């Protein structure tokens, strides 16, 4: 019985725990339009609101 | 006051600061729905006008007559 309670604890390390993250199939090239949008400023605004 | 951000000195003078809920209290063409949306009860209408439109308008008889503004 201690034997049992032991290995799953093993199995469960062994995998390794991760973080899942979304894909797309169709997305086999995403930097036709993901080199535009990186590395100058084209720009990622810093968002305010008028107030008069 | 403005001031110039690179180099803090008074670059020029600004209107004061309102809260951006308080700059829609006013007026933009608020529509009329004068006394013809309104049949019965004449008596109040007339007390609203005599507190609140006249001393504005005629607020030189208030300062003769010797009295202080309504405040509403």
């Amino acid at each position: 019985e201690n034997d049992l309670k032991d290995i799953e604890a093993r199995i469960k390390e062994k995998a390794g725990v991760k973080e899942s993250d979304t894909g797309l199939a169709p997305s086999h090239l995403w930097d036709i339009m993901g080199d535009r949008q990186r590395l100058g400023e084209e720009h990622p605004l810093q968002v305010a609101r008028c107030t008069k | 006051v403005g001031v110039n951000k690179d180099s803090y000195l008074i670059l020029d003078t600004l209107p004061s600061e309102f809260d951006s809920r308080v700059k829609a209290m006013e007026v933009d063409e608020k529509p009329t729905e004068t006394y013809s949306d309104v049949g019965g009860l004449d008596k109040q209408i007339e007390e609203l006008v005599e507190a609140i439109v006249l001393p504005m308008k005629r607020a030189d008889k208030f300062k003769d007559m010797g009295i202080r503004a309504p405040k509403g």
